[PDB]
């Protein structure tokens, strides 16, 4: 099996920054005839795939003279010389030298100045809680970078289990993430406390930020 | 150059669907062909591939013995049968001469039943803005529309991707709005889930 | 130059 391996998995341009993408094969991907079934793929957000690059360094009609291709047998490289908004999303390597692979992808975002999220704690509604369970809710909205970490504090422990986390794709207008992060417990465990506490730690500040509400 | 997949839906683990490519634009029986699947919120893989003429064919390993990748040239059609169908193999499925990709078609294989959604509000337990929201859980299949006072309220909308649990999706929906706007004036998030054919209005009432 | 249709990864 041949692996493709895109080592940055994330990338950060501003418009205008001249970026290259690297794709690493396992096994050479010059073919007998002499060529190189290496190809570049773009996905934007959903939309289906598109193709860029088609034989290391061959570019595809229609696509803009920005975006080259170069490479040897076991590195290859797109090149995107001035990004564009139109160019953020996901870039994948590919080749049919051998049986058909994929590179995991490697996501072009776009760099803004940092942003701090905004912290907000919800307990679970009175309707929930008449069914089994109990779901408590915090949210992290409008901040950059991607990068953010979340504990949540039953009576001042972490609670590391029932938690499930969500982050929304880049804002196009305002180039934030956004997160939801949802900790699930049972009525009789919900009622069992009276402390609950959302910890967020974002680069913006060196101390975390603290959402809490009782019962 | 035109490509349409059809075919895909929902289906229980060990069913059949057979995909379909309808083509135009361009000579059908000068192309090689491929079907690429993408599950949701990963990357591709190839699926199985046709030379122009058939004769020659590929399929990934772990499709082999289930899938049958054939084309008709004379109706411009590439087809994908798939048998025995797996979790796994839940995915959005691209017909593809790889300068042309078609939309997709979405495949969901799963044990789970259509299930309309349950709509939990989420208000402050506590001159600014204020944050709500709608906890959309228990539903399936993907996906759940939701809005904020029909279209009104479209600036300081959220709505993260849902995340599976035992079989069922749970998503939640926020809206930031002036403190003077909430509880003096009515806030309601709209949510739709066309599987069930369900349409769910829920008013932020506060604590 | 799309695709190595004549590779020899393919079945018969």
């Amino acid at each position: 099996d041949i692996v493709l391996t895109q080592t940055t998995p994330t990338l950060s341009a501003t418009i205008g920054q001249s970026v290259s993408i690297s794709c690493r094969s396992s096994q050479s991907l010059l073919e007998s005839d002499g060529n190189t079934y290496l190809n570049w793929l773009l996905q934007r957000p959903g939309q289906s795939p598109q193709l860029l690059i088609y034989s290391v360094s061959n570019l595809e009609s229609g696509v803009p003279n920005r975006f080259s291709g170069s490479g040897s047998e076991t590195d290859f490289t797109l090149k995107i010389s001035g990004v564009e908004a139109e160019d953020l999303g996901v870039y994948y390597c590919m080749q049919t030298t051998h049986a058909p692979t994929f590179g995991a992808g490697t996501k072009l975002e776009l760099k803004r100045a940092d942003a701090a999220p905004t912290v907000s704690i919800f307990p679970p509604s009175t309707e929930q809680l008449a069914t089994g369970g109990a779901s408590v809710v915090c949210l992290m909205n409008n901040f950059y970078p991607r990068d953010i970490s979340v504990k949540w504090k039953i009576d001042g422990t972490e609670r590391r289990d029932g938690v499930l986390d969500s982050v929304t794709d880049q804002d196009s207008k305002d180039s934030t993430y956004s997160m939801s992060s949802t900790l699930s417990l049972t009525k009789a465990d919900y009622e069992s406390h009276n402390l609950y506490t959302c910890e967020v730690v974002h680069k913006t500040s060196s101390s975390p930020v603290v959402k809490s509400f009782n019962r | 150059v035109k490509l349409q997949e059809s075919g895909g839906g929902l289906v229980q683990p060990g069913r059949s669907l057979k995909l379909s490519c309808a083509a135009s634009g361009f000579t059908f029986s000068d192309s090689y062909l491929a079907w690429v699947r993408q599950a949701p919120t990963k990357g591709l893989e190839w699926v199985a591939s046709i030379t122009n003429s058939g004769g020659r064919f590929y399929y990934r390993d772990s499709v082999k013995g289930r899938f049958t990748i054939s084309r008709d040239n004379a109706k411009s059609t590439l087809y994908l049968q798939m048998d025995s169908l797996r979790s796994e193999d839940t995915a959005t499925y691209y017909c593809t001469r790889m300068d042309y990709w078609g939309q997709g078609t979405t495949v969901t294989v799963s044990s789970a039943e259509t299930t309309a959604p349950s709509v939990y509000p989420l208000a402050p337990g506590t001159n600014s803005m204020v944050t709500l929201g709608c906890l959309v859980k228990g539903y399936f299949p993907e996906p759940v529309t939701v809005t904020w006072n029909s279209g009104a309220l479209s600036s300081g909308v959220h709505t993260f991707p849902a995340v599976l649990q035992s079989g069922l999706y749970t998503l939640t929906s926020s809206v930031t709005v002036p403190s003077s706007t909430w509880p003096s004036q009515t806030v309601t998030c709209n949510v739709a889930h066309p599987a069930s054919s369900t349409k769910v209005d829920k008013k932020i009432v506060p604590r | 130059q799309l695709i190595n249709t004549n590779g020899s990864w393919h079945v018969n």
